[PDB]
C-alpha cells in the first residue's frame, strides 16, 4: 500500500524534484534535545559522520 | 553497544572515495620574468 | 621527570623568545619576564643537579641481572615446594571435613 | 620474491591496526570468505619475537588475535564499532600518557 | 587524482584461496632495507644517532654530561644577553644572524645530551625492576611461610581442641 | 627535536608475551562471547 | 601576533610557571674520576652489586637532597630552591605505575 | 603519546589511511 | 679554551635610535622652524598674492602671432 | 566518472591547510574528479589575484556558498549568462576534508525506495 501510495503521490503533477540540492548549513558537537525529539531518538548529536552516512 | 552517536549504519560505501597522487615527490614552479620591455571534528569525545 | 627538563628547556628559550618579542613591540612586563626566566633557568640547573654521571649500568649490570636471573630461580622453585605442600593441605583435609560430614549424614 | 612477500604482509599487518580499515574490509565483504580467515591464520607467523623486531606499530597483534574468534569479523561492519574502538585506543594511550603525568605532578604540588 | 583509499585485498588472499596444503609459507626475516609506510626503516642502526652527523660538535670528549648541561645552560643566558646588546648597538649587524644561529646550535647539544640520559634510564631500567621483581618474590614466600606455621598453628589449635572437648 | 620516553614495561610485554595487557579489555567482553567450560569442571564445581 | 593584552600577557605567566614549578636543594655531587665499567675497570666488584641493591649510593640508587631525607627513583621529591613560597615538585625518574 | 597531542591531532594509533595509501599494499596492488 | 660558550661582544655602533633626525642629520633646525610655523599656509599666501582647476594643473604636471593678434575680433563683450 | 554522486576524493596532506580561501584553492588543484580541466575555472588558477572573473566575460565557474570555519565548506557550480546573471548547475560540499557531491531530492528519495523495495 504505501509503496503505491507514495510512487501515485510522487508521479501526480509536482514541481521536479531532481532540481532541488540538499546543503547542510552548520555542524556542531553540542548535545541536541530537539533534533533527537523529532527523528524519534535515532540520529541524535549532528555529528560529522551523520552527513556522508545519510 | 556503543555511545552517542547516529542510530544508523549502512551497507558499505554510501559513497565510493578516492585519493591523490604520492605527495612527497612532485615537479617545480619554473616561473619566467616577463622577457624585457572554530570546533573540531577530531575523535576525541568533547566534554 | 626527563619529559618534564626536556619542556624546561624549551622554556626558558620561551621566556627569551617571548621576552624580545615583548620589547620589539611596559616595566612591569620586563620585570615579571625576568623572573620568569631566572625562576625557570635555577630550575632547570636545579633539576640537572639530579640526574648523576652514573656507572655500571652492563659489568655490574649483567653480574646484577645475573645474580637476579639464579634468585628468581631459586625463590621460584622455594615458593613452589612450599605450594605443592601448601595444596597438599587443602586436598585430603577438605576430604577430612568430607569424612565427618559422611559420617554425620550417615546417622 | 620472498622480499615482496615480506614487506607487503609487513605493511599489511600494520595496517590491519586502523579500525578504519578493518570497518573497510568488513563492509566490502572480504571477511566473509573462508580464503580470508585462512590468509590471517596463516599471519600469525609475526607472534614470533624475531619477526615482531620489525614491526613498527605494534598495537596490531593483539587485534588480529581478536580476528581469529569469528565473532569479531560478523560484526565491525558497522561505523559505530570503529568508532568505540578508535575511542578505546586513543584513550587509553593518551590518558595513561598524561595522566600519569598529571597526577606525579599534582601530587608532588599537594604534598608541600 | 585516480587513486582510491589504497588497492584493495589482492595477490596474497589470492593464493590464500586453498585447501588443507596448498598456501604459502611465511617470508624470511629480511634483515636489510624494508618500506613500511613510507620512511625505509632499514635494520642495523644504534638509538641516538651521534650529532656529528647534520651538525657542529662543541663538546669534547669527556662529555661529562652534568657539567656540559650546566655549561650550555650558562652559555644560552649569556648569548640571550649578547643578542640583547647586538640590539643595543646595531640590529643590523651581520652578527644578528650569527647569535640566533649559535643560540639554536646551543638549545640542540642540550637534547643530545638528554638523548645521552634516555639509554642512561633504559639501562638503569633492565637493571632495577626485577630488582623490586627480587623482593615481592621473596615477600610473597615469607607470607607463604608465615601462613603456613599458622595453619600449623591451626592445627594445634585443633589438637588443643581435642582435649578442649574432652 | 625533543625524544620522548621509551616503552619500558610496553615493551617487555610485546618482547616476552603477546597478548597485550594494555588499553581496554572492554572490546571483548562486549564484542566476543566466553567460551564455556567442559565435564572437567563442570561437574567439579557441582562437587565443590 | 601583536598580543601585547595584559589578560594575554599575564595568561603566558601563570602557563610558564606552572610547567616548571634556606635552600632545600639536593647535596652537590662530587664527580668520579672511575666509573663501574670503564673508569674502574672495577668491572663487577660484588660490593658493587650489593650496594646498588641495598645500601645508600647517591647517584646510582637515588637523590640525597639537603635536611637528610632520602629519595630513591621511584618515589617524587618536593623541593624550594627559590627563595619563595612556590616549591618545585620533580616527578618519579622510573615512574612503574 | 605526544606531548602536544590534542583531540584535532592528526597522529593515530592504526597504521593511519594516509600511510596505508602511500604505502605499498595500496600502491604496488595496484 | 676549556670553558667554550662564551660568544662575541657585538662592538658599539654609530646607528642608534637615541639620535633623532634632528640632531643625526642636523636638522635640529628644519624642526624648529616647523614648530614655529604650527604656533603661527601657500594657499593663504596666493590669495593674499591674487584676488583669490587644481586637479587639471595636477593633470597637466603629471603628463602665427599676427593672425592670433588679429583674431582679437568677436569677443570682448 | 561512471556516477559523480557515488565519488568522494581527499588527500591528507592538504587537510592541515585548511580554512576559507584554502578551500578555492584545494578545490582549484586538478586531480579532484568535479573539477574540469576546461571551462573557465581552470583559467581562475593561471590567473593571479582576481577579484571579479565571473561577472564582464562569463562561463562555468566554482564558488564558495557558504561556510563554517572548521570543516563545512560547500561549493557551488554556476554557469553565468553574464555580468549579474547566475545558473545554479549543482553543489559539492566538503565535510571533515571529504567531498561529496550534493544529492538530488527526487534521485536520492527514489534510489534509496529501490533498495527498501
Amino acid at each position: 500500500q504505501l509503496n503505491t501510495l507514495n510512487k501515485v503521490l510522487k508521479h501526480e503533477k509536482t514541481p521536479l524534484f531532481r532540481n532541488q540540492v540538499i546543503i547542510p548549513l552548520v555542524l556542531s558537537p553540542d548535545r541536541d534535545e530537539d533534533l533527537m525529539r523529532q527523528t524519534e531518538g535515532r540520529v541524535p548529536v549532528f555529528s560529522h559522520e551523520v552527513v556522508p552516512d545519510h | 553497544y556503543s555511545p552517542t552517536s547516529p542510530s544508523y549504519s549502512p551497507t558499505s560505501p554510501s559513497y565510493s572515495p578516492t585519493s591523490p597522487s604520492y605527495s612527497p615527490t612532485s615537479p617545480s614552479y619554473s616561473p619566467t620574468s616577463p622577457s624585457y620591455s572554530s570546533y573540531s571534528p577530531t575523535s576525541p569525545s568533547y566534554s | 621527570r626527563l619529559t618534564q627538563l626536556q619542556d624546561a628547556v624549551n622554556s626558558l628559550a620561551d621566556q627569551f623568545c617571548n621576552a624580545i618579542g615583548v620589547l620589539q613591540q611596559t616595566e612591569e612586563y620586563a620585570q615579571l619576564f625576568a623572573a620568569l626566566i631566572a625562576r625557570t633557568a635555577k630550575d632547570i640547573d636545579v633539576l640537572i643537579d639530579s640526574l648523576p654521571s652514573e656507572e655500571s649500568t652492563a659489568a655490574l649490570q649483567a653480574a646484577s641481572l645475573y645474580k637476579l636471573e639464579e634468585e628468581n630461580h631459586e625463590a621460584a622453585t622455594c615458593l613452589e615446594d612450599v605450594v605443592y605442600r601448601g595444596d597438599m593441605l587443602l586436598e585430603k583435609i577438605q576430604s577430612a571435613l568430607a569424612d565427618i560430614a559422611q559420617s554425620q549424614l550417615k546417622t | 620474491g620472498n622480499r615482496l612477500r615480506f614487506q607487503l604482509e609487513l605493511e599489511f599487518v600494520q595496517c590491519l591496526a586502523n579500525p578504519n580499515y578493518l570497518n573497510f574490509l568488513a563492509q566490502r565483504g572480504y571477511f566473509k570468505d573462508k580464503a580470508f580467515v585462512n590468509y590471517l591464520k596463516y599471519l600469525l607467523y609475526w607472534k614470533d619475537p624475531e619477526y615482531a623486531k620489525y614491526l613498527k606499530y605494534p598495537q596490531c597483534l593483539h587485534m588480529l588475535e581478536l580476528l581469529q574468534y569469528e565473532h569479531f569479523r560478523k560484526e565491525l561492519v558497522n561505523a559505530q564499532c570503529a568508532k568505540f574502538i578508535d575511542e578505546q585506543q586513543i584513550l587509553h594511550w593518551q590518558h595513561y600518557s598524561r595522566k600519569r603525568m598529571r597526577l606525579q605532578q599534582a601530587l608532588a604540588e599537594q604534598q608541600q | 587524482a585516480l587513486p582510491p583509499p589504497m588497492q584493495y585485498i589482492k595477490e596474497y588472499t589470492d593464493e590464500n584461496i586453498q585447501e588443507g596444503l596448498a598456501p604459502k609459507p611465511p617470508p624470511p626475516i629480511k634483515d636489510s632495507y624494508m618500506m613500511f609506510g613510507n620512511q625505509f626503516q632499514c635494520d642495523d642502526l644504534i638509538i641516538r644517532p651521534l650529532e656529528s652527523q647534520g651538525i657542529e660538535r662543541l663538546h669534547p670528549m669527556q662529555f661529562d654530561h652534568k657539567k656540559e648541561l650546566r655549561k650550555l645552560n650558562m652559555s644560552i643566558l649569556i648569548n640571550f644577553l649578547d643578542l640583547l646588546d647586538i640590539l643595543i648597538r646595531s640590529p643590523g649587524s651581520i652578527k644578528r644572524e650569527e647569535k640566533l644561529e649559535d643560540l639554536k646550535l646551543l638549545f640542540v647539544h642540550v637534547h643530545h645530551l638528554i638523548n645521552e640520559y634516555r639509554p642512561h634510564q633504559a639501562r638503569e631500567t633492565l637493571r632495577v625492576m626485577m630488582e623490586v621483581q627480587k623482593r615481592q618474590r621473596l615477600e610473597t614466600a615469607e607470607r607463604f611461610q608465615k601462613h603456613l606455621e599458622r595453619v600449623i598453628e591451626m592445627i594445634q589449635n585443633c589438637l588443643a581442641s581435642l582435649p578442649d572437648d574432652l | 627535536a625533543r625524544l620522548p620516553s621509551f616503552a619500558i614495561p610496553y615493551a617487555i610485554d610485546v618482547l616476552t608475551t603477546g597478548s597485550y595487557p594494555r588499553l581496554p579489555t572492554c572490546i571483548r567482553d562486549k564484542i566476543i562471547p566466553p567460551d564455556p567450560i567442559t565435564k572437567i569442571e563442570k561437574q567439579a564445581t557441582l562437587h565443590q | 601576533l601583536s598580543r601585547n593584552e595584559i589578560i594575554q600577557s599575564y595568561l603566558s605567566r601563570q602557563s610558564s610557571l606552572l610547567s616548571s614549578s634556606a635552600r632545600q636543594l639536593h647535596v652537590l655531587v662530587p664527580q668520579s674520576p672511575p666509573t663501574d665499567l670503564p673508569g674502574l675497570t672495577r668491572e663487577v666488584t660484588q660490593d658493587d652489586l650489593d650496594r646498588i641493591q641495598a645500601s645508600q649510593w647517591p647517584g646510582v640508587n637515588g637523590c640525597q637532597d639537603t635536611q637528610g631525607n632520602w629519595y630513591d627513583w621511584t618515589q617524587c621529591i618536593s623541593l624550594d630552591p627559590h627563595g619563595d613560597d612556590g616549591r618545585l615538585n620533580i616527578l618519579p625518574y622510573v615512574c612503574l605505575d | 603519546a605526544p606531548l602536544t597531542w590534542v583531540p584535532g591531532d592528526p597522529r593515530r594509533p592504526y597504521p593511519t589511511d594516509l600511510e596505508m595509501r602511500s604505502g605499498l599494499l595500496g600502491q604496488m596492488n595496484n | 679554551g676549556p670553558f667554550y660558550l662564551m660568544r662575541e661582544l657585538p662592538g658599539s655602533t654609530e646607528l642608534t635610535g637615541s639620535t633623532n633626525l634632528i640632531t643625526h642629520y642636523n636638522l635640529e633646525q628644519a624642526y624648529n622652524k616647523f614648530c614655529g610655523k604650527k604656533v603661527k599656509d601657500l594657499p593663504g599666501m596666493i590669495d593674499l598674492p591674487g584676488s583669490h582647476l587644481r586637479s587639471l594643473i595636477e593633470k597637466p604636471p603629471i603628463l602665427g602671432t599676427m593672425l592670433a593678434g588679429f583674431r582679437l575680433h568677436t569677443g570682448p563683450l | 566518472r561512471d556516477n559523480l554522486l557515488g565519488i568522494s576524493w581527499v588527500d591528507s596532506s592538504w587537510i592541515p591547510i585548511l580554512n576559507s580561501g584554502s578551500v578555492l584553492d584545494y578545490f582549484s588543484e586538478r586531480s579532484n574528479p568535479f573539477y574540469d580541466r576546461t571551462c573557465n575555472n581552470e583559467v581562475v588558477k593561471m590567473q593571479r589575484l582576481t577579484l571579479e572573473h565571473l561577472n564582464q566575460m562569463v562561463g562555468i565557474e566554482y564558488i564558495l556558498l557558504h561556510a563554517q570555519e572548521p570543516i563545512l565548506f560547500i561549493i557551488r557550480k554556476q554557469q553565468r549568462q553574464s555580468p549579474a546573471q547566475v545558473i545554479p548547475l549543482a553543489d559539492y560540499y566538503i565535510i571533515a576534508g571529504v567531498i561529496y557531491q550534493a544529492p538530488d531530492l527526487g534521485s536520492v528519495i527514489n534510489s534509496r525506495v529501490l533498495t527498501a523495495v
